[PDB]
């Protein structure tokens, strides 16, 4: 774990999601996915518990078979008509496989089994790096094939993904299980909007990903895995409270607050089609999915949880980490409802 | 004598490649020689091909004419594709209904031979 | 499918070779570990490079050179970095 | 997102193994050259859907150019006719090495 | 120095440098690349008839065209 | 349709059942992983062979270096799993339960 | 769709060059020196026009003349050609270097009655003109006309239409 | 004994997929795994198949099995066959022998393609004159067109070597 | 004739594996003081083909009950490896002329590698189990110094064809342009046969595989460095020379058999990567930078 080392492996990951987006070659797609994979592999185990090594071999199994799956539905693709250009497809079969390829790799309801497991037993910097890069780079290729694929593997999968998001969260208080359910929930509204305008699941990938930098970050700042300690830190500091109280609440989607521009704007241009109630039952669990963020902040900062001392003693000691980017992403993340006409920033 | 079993080994090394790029300078003519024979030997070949496999599909265009008058719909000659271009045949409008020896030699010939 | 008859030959002669002699009677160390898959690496670089004499011959020659190097080149980076980092000891 | 990096740097490090009928290493032709090169400049500054609606008959072509499907069939309903009146009884054929 | 310590690692860079460098100073290089140019695999093609080139000789004996004679001229 | 395709992609689907279901070991369902990529390098490969698609004959050989790579990456975190147990069962991983 | 047209075998029927591979290939320079002046007509067609049924005529030519340039061979000097491929035909795979003996006096032969220079290495090469009779011909793949270009968007554009015309932010 | 060889080592190559695909002992799955490549090395080989075929026989069943094995035998061994993996390879026998029944007596099988019933020698190449070898040429690129490619499998290949060794508790 | 051709092929071979091991045995016997043993039989043959037979005849005191598979598969393997790969060997017309033989011959001796692996595995979970694992790692390490030799080797070939290897070794040998190469590869042949320095049943047949295995590597370095001038129509010539040479160099393997220590496998492992693995990089580099340095890249037809 030398720096020159870690420093190697993150610019490999930097690597591999380049290679996803710039190729017009399915081989370099494959080589990019699976990169991605041999180098996300040693961000985990940076600690040497068995729980980090368990929860890589969990990753690595249905990572791996997503692989393998995607190149079955690469060959059948070129079993038909014959080149290798990252366009629209020719066989209804061979886009199923591919989108159930990326479907178990990045997280839909009949796939999720891996995800709040393999955020559990590992820190946070890799939860963050396996959210951010391994729900960004396989996006591009849904992006490159969205007008050859069957629209109720997509929907179906959508659909799904965020009611069990929604329903699988209420149940746990461990921080990283609940944002792992918050990110198949995310997964599940980017992907029912991707065959009407992906403009609007590129920016909520946009959105999604500065919302979890600044979560991450606020449990970086204060080393916390459960919601006592979130009280706690209630105890030792206060700006990490209302830091906490604003990203929960734009974690849950609130007009005045930044979190309602990825939903509306998708109910916008989902509903300038003739489905509506597509809208109000997903938006409906968009209801859903706000309990558990506003039982944790009940338990942060509203609500007041009796802590235990040697706070007097931690009082003597600022928090004296370095943040990646706290406050940027926290303006960034929450006061930029009115800049709604930085949609057109992405065509 | 370790110096002098180093300069040795080099001079028989400096040896052997100089006569070794020479014998392959030479085998590079030989080859062009070889690359001379087979340009100028192709034409006839070639057209030896073409009246050969013109023989095969108008002989198997009058089996066919025979074999197939017992069924609705069925032209002779049936282009299967649209465009009307000589497309290359794959060996089964070629070598069909001539049962196992010959096919064998022709088809699978090449792969195990040599 | 001639050297499958050979194959066959073979198989046959070795299999009544040796039932004519059955039927007549008359922990773990981790350093094991790493030496195979240091062995499955860079016999996967040697596929890679082994079709190199097949290639010998092309209009571009100085860029079949540069990979060619950048190729024996990284399998040597990869050897010296093990070598340099105490793992392949005992 | 689709980059293209690829196409601001003037590099051709995917436009090779990327298609056929592109630049092969000794300058040999494919099995289905011609139809993809129809193919192609049929739909190539065309936007992949009027491209589905009016390219379709040499993508057809091409296709049945690389599977051989429809020549297969053919070959095959030649085959079991033959067999049905061989088992009938009528001409033992000698189109075979003669006439 | 180095030469005791560990000889036939060093002579491995040397041999390993002396490979990396030589290939650019050498008299040899263009002609390889001359060798391995000029040696025909497919069919050199017949085109039309005339552009009114001053080259393309009808003739495979006329010496008008690009030969190649340093193959016999060492 | 070229026959041979049917059964070789009929052999992928057996082997992909032998991936997922799988009892009380990780080195089967490794070495099923493996026959799977067979099954997709001898796929490939009759395609590109059939079609004399010469230049992108890169397929199969970068596609078998590349998921061989993933076998050995595979192996390693079974002896790492095998390391801080006794055994490599699909039992005793049911610690960092959903 | 439409039949194909094929030609009988009324016309398919030229005195095949009913020699073995050996002597064919052991008279490969010499058939490139006298013959082969009209066999690039045949060449060139059959490269311009990717259709046998259409070339058939030039191949007829070809093979009266590679017969022509054997008839000839037959009747001047010499009988030891029977000698030169003889001794190339049991060595394996055809080297050239093996048999060069017979090779010298192949050619000082061939130098003695009837002259045809060996072709010097590599002059069998040397992209070749020809002149013809026949038209270079369009559309040679025999498809449809292009479909419909995409009408262009050019011309200098205004700012915007009151900014974005979304819900409000109104410039 | 027929014509129908690439068809009956593809029905071996499945024979042998069930064999270890029924979950056996791990030895006894590197067995039945070994004796697939070989099966599916005669088919790519059938094919021709000349270069790649064995040269991945090298890699394949030269460079993997010995590492499965080797990390089979020295991690466990479990001696004790087991009904439910007899009943499996039952199973994958009867669904072996059911396509090819429907193969043999019918004219397509439906899964959903239509794949005619006869051994491919057809579709097949009608003797082109290559001179070269054309998939070794294939495979002789990477090195004059393939730029970024093998610098990105190299790059792969040593970051698989450092990631092998962190694991293994890197340094 | 074809299977007639097989047959003087596999004959001769199993001649060859006995009267090596009396080969072996009497010139131990005239190199180290023991000027014998040769009473039974004149000139010691009928020892040799009565050892043979005693290894058929003997009692068993039988505990191979077990695995029955593996234990059937195992010396079939080795022997049927051991006992087919002559066929792409040019004794002077090779019995099959294969596009590619030299990576065929690499496979098969992996495939051996397979068949020291399933009987070490029939060893019954034992320290002799952990030897035998030993045995596969000291066998499996130089397989790629072995191959990337090989491959700088033919690199002056330009194909696989290794006919092309019977022309190139015309003018002079293969020993000259690489001598330390030519030495490395004849270490790693040392290596793989598995026999000194570099260190159940049924043992005769594993024996054999041994044998014909050391044969085999022997013939492939007289193709591969050393031989004679083909002639045609004159075949006997090369193979009276070329056995010479075989003959000659498997008395100075044993020759090297005999006066030297065997090595700690600490000093063998680092011997192999620290030593031979570096210089083996360095001189395939040099062999492949000098074709465009000396414009002689050999002719692939
Ligand atoms: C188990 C199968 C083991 C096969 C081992 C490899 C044998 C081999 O390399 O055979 C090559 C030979 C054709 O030689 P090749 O190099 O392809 O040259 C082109 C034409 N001579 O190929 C052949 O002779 C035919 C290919 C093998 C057919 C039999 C397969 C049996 C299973």
């Amino acid at each position: 774990m030398n720096p020159i080392i870690l420093i190697i492996i993150l610019m490999t990951v930097m690597l591999g999601t380049i290679i996803v987006m710039i190729s017009t070659h399915w081989l370099l797609i494959w080589i990019g996915f699976e990169m991605n994979m041999l180098a996300i592999i040693p961000i985990m185990m940076k600690k040497h518990n068995p729980r980090a090594t368990e929860a890589s071999t969990k990753y690595f199994l249905t990572q791996s078979t997503a692989s393998m799956l995607l190149m079955m539905a690469i060959i059948i693709n070129l079993m038909f008509s014959g080149q290798w250009t990252v366009m629209k497809l020719f066989n209804p079969m061979a886009s199923m496989l591919m989108t159930m390829a990326l479907a178990m790799k990045l997280g839909m309801a009949p796939f999720h089994f891996w995800v709040p497991e393999v955020t559990q037993g590992i820190p946070l910097s890799s939860g963050l790096i396996l959210l951010t890069w391994q729900k960004l780079a396989p996006m591009s290729v849904l992006y490159q094939i969205l007008p050859s694929i069957n629209l109720d593997l997509i929907l179906t999968l959508s659909i799904l993904s965020i009611t069990i998001g929604g329903w699988g969260g209420l149940n746990q208080t461990q921080l990283r299980k609940i944002m792992a359910y918050s990110s198949i929930a995310h997964m599940g509204w980017m992907t029912a909007v991707l065959l009407y305008n992906p403009t609007m699941t590129l920016l909520n990938l946009i959105i999604y990903i500065i919302m979890t930098s600044t979560m991450f970050t606020l449990f970086m700042a204060n080393s916390t895995t459960t919601t006592l300690s979130l009280s706690h830190t209630w105890n030792k500091a206060p700006i990490m409270t209302i830091l906490v109280l604003i990203t929960l609440l734009s974690m849950g989607g609130l007009p005045p607050l930044s979190g309602f521009m990825p939903k509306w704007m998708i109910i916008q241009e989902m509903t300038k089609n003739d489905s509506i109630i597509l809208p109000t039952l997903m938006a409906i669990t968009a209801l859903l999915n706000l309990y558990f963020y506003m039982r944790l902040t009940y338990s942060t900062a509203l609500t007041m949880f009796p802590s235990t001392n040697n706070m007097k003693m931690k009082w003597q000691f600022p928090t004296t980490k370095r943040m990646t980017l706290l406050p940027t992403m926290t303006v960034l993340s929450t006061m930029l409802l009115p800049l709604t006409p930085i949609l057109s920033i992405l065509e | 004598s370790g110096y002098s079993m180093f300069a040795v080994g080099i001079g028989a090394l400096l040896f052997g490649y100089w006569s070794m790029m020479r014998w392959n300078r030479e085998r590079r003519r030989l080859q062009i020689e070889d690359f001379e024979a087979r340009i100028a030997l192709m034409p006839l070949l070639q057209a030896e091909k073409d009246r050969r496999v013109l023989q095969m599909l108008r002989e198997n265009l009058e089996e066919e004419a025979t074999i197939m008058k017992d069924v609705p719909g069925w032209k002779v000659g049936e282009s299967v594709f649209h465009t009307t271009r000589w497309v290359t045949p794959m060996m089964g409008e070629l070598y069909g209904l001539r049962t196992g020896e010959e096919i064998l030699s022709s088809t699978y010939g090449f792969i195990w031979y040599t | 499918m001639n050297l499958m008859i050979t194959l066959l030959t073979n198989f046959t002669l070795a299999t009544l070779l040796v039932t004519i002699a059955f039927w007549l009677p008359q922990p773990f160390s981790m350093k094991f570990f790493l030496v195979a898959i240091t062995f499955l690496l860079f016999d996967l670089e040697i596929a890679l490079l082994l079709p190199l004499p097949w290639a010998s011959q092309t209009t571009n020659l100085n860029t079949m050179l540069t990979m060619a190097l950048l190729l024996i080149f990284l399998l040597a980076v990869s050897l010296a970095y093990e070598w340099t980092q105490k793992g392949l000891e005992w | 997102p689709f980059f293209d990096v690829q196409k601001k740097l003037g590099v051709d490090l995917d436009h090779w193994m990327t298609i056929q009928s592109a630049e092969q290493p000794h300058r040999i032709p494919a099995r289905c050259h011609a139809f993809e090169k129809e193919w192609i400049e049929c739909a190539h500054g065309i936007g992949s859907i009027r491209a589905e609606k009016e390219c379709k008959i040499e993508f057809e072509d091409f296709r049945e150019c690389l599977l051989r499907q429809k020549t297969m069939k053919r070959l095959n309903a030649i085959k079991r006719q033959r067999d049905k009146l061989i088992k009938e009884g009528k001409y033992t054929p000698p189109p075979h090495h003669s006439g | 120095n180095v030469w005791a310590k560990e000889p036939v690692l060093v002579a491995s860079f040397a041999i390993a440098g002396l490979a990396v460098i030589l290939p650019t100073l050498s008299p040899y290089t263009k002609y390889s690349l001359m060798i391995n140019r000029a040696t025909p695999y497919n069919y050199p093609v017949p085109l039309r008839d005339d552009g009114n080139m001053p080259d393309v000789p009808s003739h495979p004996q006329d010496p008008q065209g690009p030969s190649l004679e340093w193959l016999k001229r060492l | 349709m070229s026959l041979v395709y049917m059964n070789i992609m009929m052999a992928f689907t057996v082997s992909l059942t032998g991936l997922l279901m799988y009892r009380s070991h990780l080195m089967s369902s490794l070495l099923c992983l493996e026959g799977m990529m067979l099954s997709l390098f001898i796929l490939a490969t009759l395609m590109i062979l059939n079609s004399h698609f010469t230049l992108a004959s890169m397929m199969p050989i970068i596609l078998l270096v590349f998921a061989a790579c993933e076998a050995a990456l595979g192996l390693s975190l079974l002896v790492m799993v095998s390391n801080t147990y006794g055994t490599d069962y699909v039992q005793n991983l049911n610690l960092l339960q959903c | 769709p439409g039949i194909v047209e094929l030609p009988s075998l009324e016309d398919l029927k030229v005195q095949e060059v009913k020699v073995s591979s050996s002597v064919l290939k052991a008279a490969a320079h010499h058939y490139g020196a006298q013959c082969d002046k009209p066999n690039k007509e045949f060449m060139l067609c059959r490269w311009e026009e990717k259709d046998p049924r259409r070339c058939l005529e030039e191949g007829k030519l070809v093979n009266q003349c590679a017969l022509e340039f054997f008839r000839q061979i037959k009747r001047h000097c010499a009988e030891p050609f029977t000698e030169y491929w003889t001794c190339i035909d049991y060595s394996g795979l055809q080297l050239f270097r093996r048999c060069r003996k017979e090779q010298a006096q192949f050619d000082k032969c061939v130098l003695d009655k009837l002259g045809w220079v060996r072709p010097d290495l590599g002059e069998l090469s040397k992209v070749t003109k020809v002149k013809t009779d026949r038209p270079l011909p369009e559309n040679p793949y025999h498809s449809r006309a292009r479909p419909e270009p995409n009408p262009e968007v050019e011309g200098d554009l205004k700012p915007a239409r009151h900014g974005s015309r979304l819900f409000f932010w109104t410039m | 004994m027929m014509t129908y060889i690439v068809f009956i080592l593809s029905i071996i190559f499945v024979m042998g997929f069930v064999g270890f695909s029924s979950k056996p002992s791990p030895i006894y799955g590197g067995l039945g795994l070994i004796v697939s490549g070989g099966v599916g090395c005669g088919i790519v080989l059938n094919f021709g198949g000349s270069f790649l075929g064995l040269m991945v026989f090298l890699i394949y069943l030269g460079g993997m099995m010995v590492v499965f094995g080797y990390t089979t035998a020295m991690a466990t061994e479990q001696y004790p066959s087991n009904k439910v993996v007899l009943g499996t390879f039952i199973t994958g026998l009867l669904m072996e022998f059911l396509m090819v029944y429907y193969v043999l007596k019918d004219k397509e099988v439906e899964i959903v393609f239509k794949f005619n019933g006869m051994g491919d020698w057809v579709i097949y190449d009608t003797g082109d004159s290559g001179f070269f070898s054309e998939e070794a040429m294939g495979i002789a690129a990477l090195y004059s067109y393939g730029t970024w490619l093998v610098i990105v499998t190299g790059w792969s290949l040593l970051i698989g070597v450092v990631v092998i060794m962190e694991i293994t508790r890197g340094n | 004739m074809f299977m007639i051709n097989v047959l003087t092929l596999i004959i001769p071979i199993l001649l060859a594996v006995a009267f090596l091991t009396l080969v072996e045995r009497k010139v131990l016997g005239y190199m180290q003081f023991r000027k014998g043993p040769n009473v039974v039989g004149p000139y010691g043959l009928l020892q040799p083909i009565a050892d043979a037979i005693k290894l058929f005849i003997k009692e068993p005191l039988r505990p191979a009950t077990s695995s029955i598979s593996m234990f059937i598969l195992a010396p079939i393997l080795a022997l049927t490896l051991a006992l087919t790969m002559w066929i792409p060997l040019p004794m002077p017309y090779p019995l099959i002329n294969m596009n590619l033989g030299v990576l065929f011959m690499l496979a098969m001796s992996s495939l051996a590698v397979y068949s020291i692996l399933w009987s070490g595995w029939a060893s019954n979970s034992k320290y002799a189990l952990i030897g035998a694992l030993r045995a596969v790692a000291q066998t499996i390490s130089y397989e790629v110094t072995l191959a990337i030799i090989l491959l700088s080797v033919l690199l002056m070939n330009g194909s696989f064809t290794l006919s092309t290897l019977i022309i190139t070794q015309e003018q002079v040998w293969l020993i000259f342009p690489a001598w330390p190469l030519a030495m490395m590869w004849f270490i790693s042949t040392l290596a793989e046969t598995n026999r000194a320095p570099f260190d159940a049943g049924p043992f005769a047949l594993f024996f054999m595989a041994e044998y014909a295995n050391i044969i085999m590597m022997n013939i492939f370095t007289t193709t591969l460095f050393l031989g004679a001038f083909h002639n045609p129509y004159m075949p006997e010539l090369y193979t009276i020379n070329f056995t010479i040479k075989s003959l000659l160099l498997s008395i100075t393997f044993l020759w090297i058999r005999a006066s030297y220590p065997r090595f700690r496998y600490d000093q063998l492992m680092h011997l192999l990567w620290k030593n031979f693995l570096p210089l083996t990089l360095a001189l395939c580099m040099w062999h492949v930078s000098l074709p465009i340095l000396l414009s002689s890249i050999p002719p692939q037809t």
